[PDB]
């Protein structure tokens, strides 16, 4: 039985600016079976109101999500997005890099 | 969305008789020809879903999708063909829309015409004198009758299996003083050699 | 392997009556359906069932309830009979409903006659007629002629028995009943049916022919209040006997 | 018209945690969702809009029937999959049916199954025949195969009833799916030169690098297309810099019959 690991992309809406609204995502995809954990991090805590689609569904037979949440990006916070999956020992952090 | 069909058709014994059907509907999933016999369940007789012809036996169907129609093909035709035949096209949401029906009739061929009109035996728990029209071609048409006290039933095929023989009839009754089996089919056209035996 | 099985084959009954039509397949189907089939018209759907635990209305629902119980069974229910209501019913079952070049396996149906009142139900009155002796000279055979007449409404089933065995070869009996009275709306009915044997079978004098005709009518709960018999279902017959 | 597909998805698992749903199905014109239903809710519903308000409500309550049929079906096909390979556990069973609209005229029309994430059967509707991965998809074939009005049946619904639905959809939502918002370009360095789009509509673009003039696919490191979340676009390209020779990178973005070259100073 292959198992797929999921493809962890972390990037803004917009070009970020410091002091300026925006949207942080996280775009998980390629991933089998469809079960997944997704969160959000500030600084190492996780957000509570974060949102996502719904399961989509690729070509390939993998699935794909995307989780989002409203922020400002500043000079000293830091984000990531944190996922397990069955095919993860430990939860994969992947840090939003600019 | 409706389905048209012709109400009766009438074809005689071994002959070919096309049954058309045409359809407009929201979609189209595919056409259905069933068997019905007088009384009896619809039987499934065929599916056509792409153009073209399709055989099974002495029938085949035909469909057009462009032209929205279908036939069903009969050939050498058979008494047991007497049924109705009804056409049912599934929509865009799989919904069978259902044709009202063909009525297929089928004149026997009638080998040795011996047209008569017999007067049946009394019987003795009725008051009822009982005469029997028989043996007549199958061109003939048997009219109802126009006195209110006249009883006339149409024309019926019988067959003798044992002796690979058949038969149209048609019988007609009263209780009147003045009927008799000389006069009970006057209203309808019958064979100028109508045997007519003689009353006792 | 009996295919699609449901009861009743007739009943007439009053407005206002309550009535059950059961249905059973034993095919394994999934999909279940009940029709009904009216002159001059395609069939049209009351309700289905996709698949066991689903029902929905069809194109006619309205004064009609069902109860899909389990996989085989699926119950069309009329909890107040109505005149319109007078129709051919049939149950169905394919096996799946979304399959999409799956055919129909049809029930061999339901006939219901909704009546004001019972008043007017008669069952028939049978003779037969022996044949005649210038059909037996001129053509070596001999047609008998069973006639049922008065009957409301057209419930009947009608057979011939010869020897105490049905038969069906020789036979042709008509294939809709006859109006008496063809303007009335509630005309009583007249049906013949037609036995031919050779004239050597009729000769043989202890040959027995007997026609019969079931007729479905009321029940013990069906309210009777004319002065008349009470038209419950009944066989009505009548025979002969060769003639040498 | 550009390139337009419209698609439905099924996926049903075995043994499935107790709160994840047994079965599952989406519809999606090319990239929206359009429809979903699960074996939680029993209700097919819309997810697009421009779904929801050109459909009346006997429509999803048709489907929402036909689905919870179909559910039953999927059931009993992955118990029959899940029996012959003699697999113990939780597996999947997913199914994919669609057609495309080609900028062109000319249409396409696809369907297949997948087990555990990996081919299981394909139709091929030219040949009427279904194309098997091992014996267990081989059985399933033959029996398929042996029922050949159903394979005439979906012949015609991937070029005929498909094609119809989507010319419908795409009307429905054409504000939605036949708009074009071009991509907002720029390049920086990061050493490898980075060329980024943003804001595009539909998400179908071509983004590369030439060097001189020439394209060297095998030095570029091409980015996914992302979605933004607010129904618009992201990709990007890299190419890495030559430290002992200058030369002229520039950017090439195509998107919806516009050419766009950023040239690197
Ligand atoms: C075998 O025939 C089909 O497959 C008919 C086309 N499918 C659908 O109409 C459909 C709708 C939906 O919501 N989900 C799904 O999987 N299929």
């Amino acid at each position: 039985m292959i198992q797929r690991t999921p493809k962890i992309q972390v990037y803004s809406r917009h070009p970020a600016e410091n002091g300026k609204s925006n949207f942080l995502n996280c775009y998980v995809s390629g991933f089998h079976p469809s079960d997944i954990e997704v969160d959000l991090l500030k600084n190492g805590e996780r957000i509570e109101k974060v949102e996502h689609s719904d399961l989509s569904f690729s070509k390939d037979w993998s699935f794909y999500l995307l989780y989002y949440t409203e922020f400002t990006p500043t000079e000293k916070d830091e984000y990531a997005c944190r996922v397990n999956h069955v095919t993860l020992s430990q939860p994969k952090i992947v840090k939003w890099d600019r | 969305q409706n389905i048209d069909q012709p109400t009766e058709m009438t074809a005689t014994e071994g002959a070919i008789v096309q049954i058309n059907c045409t359809y407009q509907t929201s979609g189209f999933n595919g056409l259905f020809w069933y068997q019905q016999h007088a009384g009896e369940a619809p039987t499934f007789l065929s599916y056509n879903v792409l153009d073209g012809l399709e055989e099974k036996g002495r029938f085949s169907s035909f469909l057009s999708r462009s032209k929205g129609y279908s036939y069903l093909l009969l050939k050498e035709l058979q008494m047991k063909d007497s049924a109705s035949y009804l056409c049912a096209v599934k929509d865009s949401n799989y919904q069978l829309i259902w044709g009202a029906g063909t009525k297929l009739i089928i004149k026997p061929d009638i080998q040795n015409p011996d047209p008569a009109v017999y007067q049946l035996r009394d019987s003795k728990s009725s008051d009822k004198s009982v005469c029997l029209f028989t043996d007549f071609d199958s061109q003939t048409n048997v009219s109802q009758s126009k006195d209110s006290d006249v009883y006339i039933t149409d024309k019926c095929v019988l067959d003798m299996r044992s002796m690979d023989f058949k038969s149209n009839s048609a019988v007609a009754w009263s209780n009147k003083s003045d009927f008799a089996c000389a006069n009970a089919f006057n209203n309808s056209i019958i064979p100028e050699d109508t045997f007519f035996p003689s009353p006792e | 392997n009996a295919g699609v099985t449901q009861t009743p084959k007739f009943q007439v009954l009053k407005t206002g009556q309550s009535m059950t039509l059961q249905c059973a397949q034993d095919m394994n189907h999934n999909s279940m359906y009940w029709y009904r089939q009216d002159p001059g018209m395609g069939l049209r759907l009351i309700y289905y069932s996709a698949s066991e635990g689903t029902t929905d209305k069809g194109e006619v629902p309205n004064g009609y309830n069902v109860s899909r119980l389990n996989k085989r069974e699926f119950s069309l229910r009329l909890e107040s009979a109505a005149p319109s209501q007078t129709s051919v019913y049939f149950c169905a079952s394919s096996v799946w409903t979304g399959e999409g070049s799956g055919e129909l396996f049809f029930g061999e149906g339901s006939r219901l006659t909704v009546l004001e009142d019972l008043k007017n139900v008669f069952p028939p009155e049978v003779a037969v007629f022996e044949p005649s002796e210038a059909e037996i000279s001129h053509t070596q055979k001999a047609t008998l002629v069973c006639l049922a007449t008065g009957f409301y409404p057209d419930h009947v089933e009608l057979s011939w028995w010869v020897n105490g065995k049905e038969v069906h070869s020789g036979v042709c009996t008509d294939p809709q009943p006859l109006k008496e009275q063809p303007a009335l709306n509630d005309s009583r009915y007249a049906l013949s049916s037609r036995l031919r044997v050779s004239a050597t079978f009729w000769q043989n004098p202890r040959n027995h022919f007997r026609c019969q005709v079931q007729f479905y009518g009321l029940s013990e709960n069906d309210e009777w209040t004319q002065d008349r018999a009470k038209p419950v279902t009944q066989i009505v017959s009548a025979e002969a006997w060769g003639r040498a | 018209m550009r390139t337009h597909s419209l698609r439905y998805f099924r996926l049903g698992v075995s043994d499935p945690i107790h709160g994840v749903p047994e079965f599952i199905s989406v519809g999606y014109v090319d990239s929206h969702p359009i429809t979903t239903y699960d074996s939680v809710t029993r209700q097919k519903e819309p997810r697009a809009p421009w779904m929801a308000e050109n459909l009346a409500p006997d429509h999803w309550e048709r489907y929402t029937q036909l689905l919870r049929g179909w559910q039953q079906m999927f059931k009993v096909e992955l118990k029959r999959l899940q029996r012959h390979y003699n697999h113990s556990g939780s597996h999947t069973y997913q199914r994919m049916i669609g057609c495309e609209l080609l900028e062109d005229g000319s249409t396409t029309g696809f369907l297949q199954y997948a087990y555990d994430g990996q081919d299981f059967l394909i139709f091929n509707k030219d040949t009427l025949s279904w194309l098997a991965v091992d014996n267990v998809a081989h059985t399933i074939k033959q029996a398929w195969e042996a029922n050949q009005h159903e394979l005439l049946y979906q012949k015609n619904w991937l070029e005929e009833e498909c094609i119809a639905w989507l010319k419908r959809f795409l009307e429905y939502g054409k504000d939605t799916l036949q708009r074009t918002e071009p991509p907002l370009v720029r390049v920086n360095r990061k050493t490898a030169l980075f060329c980024k789009a943003h804001g595009f509509y539909p998400p179908e673009i071509y983004m590369t690098w030439m060097k001189n003039g020439e394209e060297i696919v095998q030095e570029i490191d091409y980015g996914d297309i992302l979605p933004s979340g607010d129904g618009t676009y992201q990709a990007w390209a890299s190419i890495e810099l030559d430290p002992q020779s200058s030369n002229l990178y520039s950017c090439h973005v195509e998107h919806s019959g516009v050419h766009m070259v950023l040239q690197v100073p």
